[PDB]
C-alpha cells in the first residue's frame, strides 16, 4: 500500500461521487442513522471533499507510514498495522455495511449527549470511504443576545444559548477504505479509544527487551517515565521498528557513545564501562532518541543532525 | 451626546431614589384609619389627592430600572485584572450629595401645585448641570448598598497605567489590591477585588 | 535555539494568571473589544489555559525552530525571523497596548461578518501573551431543529439556523509574547494575511543563486515549479539555510550525486559531467531535498534515511 495508490483511489472516489450519509455511534455502542437534510448534506459534503482534496489530492507531500513507526510529523496519514482492532473499528466496519433501507434511525430527543462518534460515508467508484470523528466538549459557539422581546438589542452580550447543539465541524480524525485504516488525530486514538493500555503493554515489552539487552543498570527512571504516553509511543517504536535493539551488541553502542561529540557528555558511562547510566529526563529522552537511530551524521559536510522525522528509502 | 448623556442621566436618576422615597413617605394623604366607618372614598379621589406620591412612585421605578441597568453593565464582562497604585477614599462626595441636594427638598411644603412645578424644575435644572459636572458618580442609593466610591490609578499588565479613575466597589481597597474592572464610562468602573 | 525561554515565560504567564480579554479585529483593519459573558469567558479562559498547558507546559516533544527553516514536523512553533511584519501582527501589537478604559466596543448588529480574526489577550505576572485565530467562515457548523409548534420536536430536521453565530474554537493559529512572534498554522500565514509574496521573492533570490552556482543545466522547470507556494517555501529554506550551497564546491556535489545509491538513479548527470539533468517533478523534489541535506546517513547502523525534519543538535 503506497501513497500514490491511495491518492489514485481517493481521486477515483471523488471524481465519481454518488451518495452521502451520516451515522452516529452513541455511548451504548449502536449505529443510528441521522436525519440531516439534503441541502445541508450538499454543503457538508462539498466542504468535506474540499478538506479531503486539500488533505490528499492537492497535498503533494504525503507519506503514509505505520503507527508503530510513529514520530511527530505533519501532513501524514498513518496507516493502521496493529493486530488488535478496537471496538469503534468494528463499529465503523459495520457502518460501511449498513443497508440504505435500514430503519435504525436517530431519536432527536436524546439532546445530543449520548452521541460520541460521527461518521461521514462518502461514495465513489463503487466504494464507501468512511470518515470517523468524535464529539468534543461542544467547542462552544456564541450568540448575540436578541432577547429584549424579539429583534433589537445592539448592546447585548455574547453568551452560550443552546449548550446541546452538535457542531459537525470541517475536521476528521480517521478514515478507512476497504480494510485499510488511516489515522490523522492520534490524540483521540489514545484517550477516547482507550489505546494507551496497548501502548503501555508494548512499552513494558520493550523494557523487558531492554533488560534482555543487558545495557541499563537501572530502568527505574524509564519505569516511572513509561507511564506517560509520550515516552510510551517511542517505547513502542523501539519495540517494533528500532534497528539497534536485537541487532547490535552492547559494546558497540557503548563505544559509539564514548567517542560521540554530544552523547558522551550527557549519556555517561559507568565505572566498569559495561552499561550506560541514565537518571535524568534529559538523559532519558537522549537515550530514547539514540536507540531510535536518529543521531545521524552528514556524508557531505560531516554535520551531525537530530532527525525528528526519518523515512527508509530502500524499502 | 445621546448614549454617554443617557448613561449619566441614568446615574442621576439612580442618585435620586432616596428623594422619591422621602416624598412618598412625607406627603401621601392616605387615610390610615382602622375605624369601622372608614369606608373607601373611591379610587378616583384617592388618585387625585395623591398626585405627587404617584409621580414619585413612577420615578422610583425608573430609579430601580436604572439600578438594574447598572447591574447589567457588570453582568457580562469583567474577567481581567489591574494593579492599583494610589487609592484615596471619596465616599464623602456621596454624602454631600445627600445633605445639600436631597435634605432641603423635605423642608418644602408640597401642597400647592405651582410650588410643585417649581420643585420639578429645580430637579430638572440640578440634573442638567449635574450631567457635565464631572462629579456624577456621587450616589446616596449606591453608597447605601455597601458600595464605596474610591479614586484610584490603575496599572495594566500590558498597556500601561491610567490616571484619575473612579472605582465603585463592594469591599475596601488599598494599594496593591488587584481588582476586576467592568468599565461604565471612561471615568467610572466597578471593581471586585480579586483575592 | 532552545525552547526553555518560552517554556519559562509561559510558566510565569499561566501560573500567575490574572485575566483574559477578547479583542476582535475587523476587515477594515481596526480593533473592537468584545462583550463576552463572564461565565462563558471563564470557560474560555480555562480551556485556553488547558490547551496552552497541553501544548507548551505539559508537552515534552515541543521544538521551536525558525520559520525560514520550515520542515514538515509536528508540535513545532515557528519563530518569526523575517524582516517584514505583516499588517495583522502590527494590529496584534496595537491590541496589546489598548488602554482598559477604551470604549470602542464591537457592534453585534454587524452580525459577525466584518470580523476577520479573534485576538485573545491572556495576561499574567505583568506580561501579556496574545493568541490569534481566524474566523473560518463559521466552519459550517450545522445546528439542530426546534420547530415552533412544540418544544421537544421529535422529528429530525437538523439545519444551521442563524448562520451568524461565532465559532471561536480552542485551536490558536499564532501567538505573540513580549516582542516575539511564534507561528503554529502556516496556512493562516499563506491564505489569510498574504505572506506568500515574500516567500516568492525569496524563491526568486534562490533561483538567482541557483543560476549563479551553475549546478543545474536547465532551470525553467524549477522556475515553473516555483509558482506553487508549497514548493516556494522550501526554495526559501534553500535560499536561507542550505548548508552546501556556497560553502562547498560544485564538483564534490557532482561526486556526491555520482556515487550515491539512490541519487545516481534519478538525479542524472549530463554528458559533460558538470551539470545535472533534473526535469521531472520527482527529480525536482529530490533536488530540493538534497539541498536541505535530507539524504542523511547513520553512524552506528550506517543506514541512509530520508530526514523529513532535522535540526543541528545543541540542546
Amino acid at each position: 500500500m503506497t501513497t500514490q495508490q491511495l491518492k489514485e483511489k481517493i481521486s477515483k472516489i471523488i471524481d465519481n461521487f454518488s451518495g452521502i450519509r451520516v451515522v452516529f455511534t452513541t455511548t451504548a455502542n449502536e449505529l443510528k442513522l441521522s436525519r440531516i437534510e439534503g441541502s445541508a448534506l450538499n454543503s457538508i459534503a462539498e466542504g468535506f471533499i474540499d478538506k479531503i482534496k486539500e488533505d490528499i489530492i492537492n497535498n503533494e507531500d504525503l507519506t503514509s507510514p505505520l503507527l508503530s513507526n510513529f514520530d511527530d510529523r505533519k501532513n501524514a496519514l498513518f496507516k493502521f498495522d496493529y493486530e488488535q482492532y478496537p471496538e469503534e473499528f468494528n463499529k465503523i466496519t459495520q457502518a460501511i455495511a449498513i443497508p440504505p433501507n435500514s430503519q435504525d434511525y436517530y431519536n432527536p430527543l436524546n439532546k445530543f449527549t449520548d452521541v460520541k462518534g460521527i461518521i461521514i460515508l462518502i461514495s465513489g467508484d463503487n466504494k464507501c470511504l468512511a470518515l470517523y470523528k468524535n464529539k468534543t466538549n461542544l467547542a462552544v459557539l456564541r450568540n448575540s443576545r436578541k432577547m429584549f422581546n424579539l429583534v433589537p438589542d445592539p448592546d447585548g452580550y455574547l453568551k452560550q444559548l443552546p449548550n446541546e447543539i452538535l457542531r459537525l465541524d470541517f475536521n476528521y480524525d480517521l478514515f478507512s477504505i476497504g480494510e485499510d485504516f488511516y489515522i490523522k488525530n492520534h490524540k483521540t486514538l489514545e484517550t477516547q479509544m482507550k489505546f494507551h493500555q496497548v501502548i503501555e503493554a508494548q512499552a513494558v515489552i520493550a523494557l523487558n527487551s531492554l533488560r534482555d539487552s543487558l545495557l541499563i543498570e537501572d530502568i527505574s527512571g524509564l519505569e516511572k517515565s513509561s507511564r506517560e504516553i509520550s515516552f510510551a509511543r517511542k517505547l513502542a517504536k523501539i519495540s517494533k521498528h528500532s534497528p539497534v535493539l536485537g541487532k547490535i551488541d552492547t559494546k558497540t553502542i557503548i563505544d559509539y557513545v564514548s567517542q560521540h561529540k554530544y552523547l558522551s557528555a550527557i549519556l555517561q558511562i559507568n565505572e566498569a564501562g559495561d552499561k550506560l547510566l541514565i537518571k535524568t529526563k534529559t538523559s532519558q529522552k537522549h537515550f530514547i532518541k539514540l536507540m531510535s537511530d536518529d543521531y545521524l551524521q552528514s556524508d557531505l559536510t560531516k554535520i551531525i543532525y537530530m532527525s525528528i522525522a526519518k523515512d527508509r528509502l530502500d524499502e | 451626546m445621546q448614549r454617554n448623556t443617557y448613561n449619566k442621566v441614568g446615574l442621576y436618576i439612580l442618585s435620586l431614589a432616596m428623594l422619591f422615597v422621602f416624598i412618598i413617605i412625607l406627603t401621601a394623604k392616605i387615610p390610615f384609619c382602622f375605624t369601622s366607618d372608614c369606608s373607601f372614598i373611591g379610587l378616583k379621589k384617592l388618585v387625585l389627592t395623591n398626585i405627587v406620591p404617584i409621580v414619585c412612585f413612577v420615578f422610583f421605578l425608573f430609579s430601580i430600572y436604572f439600578y438594574n441597568r447598572l447591574k447589567n453593565i457588570t453582568k457580562y464582562n469583567g474577567q481581567d485584572s489591574v494593579k492599583i497604585t494610589s487609592c484615596q477614599s471619596e465616599s464623602y462626595e456621596s454624602l454631600t450629595f445627600l445633605a445639600t441636594y436631597i435634605v432641603p427638598f423635605m423642608g418644602f411644603s408640597f401642597e400647592d401645585m405651582q410650588k410643585n412645578i417649581a420643585y420639578l424644575l429645580l430637579v430638572v435644572v440640578i440634573g442638567i448641570i449635574f450631567i457635565k459636572t464631572d462629579k456624577y458618580y456621587a450616589n446616596p442609593t449606591l453608597a447605601l448598598f455597601g458600595f464605596k466610591l474610591y479614586r484610584v490609578n490603575i496599572l495594566h499588565p500590558g498597556s500601561g497605567e491610567t490616571k484619575n479613575l473612579i472605582a465603585i466597589s463592594n469591599d475596601v481597597l488599598k494599594v496593591d489590591d488587584n481588582v476586576y474592572y467592568s468599565f461604565f464610562d471612561e471615568f467610572v468602573f466597578i471593581a471586585r477585588k480579586k483575592i
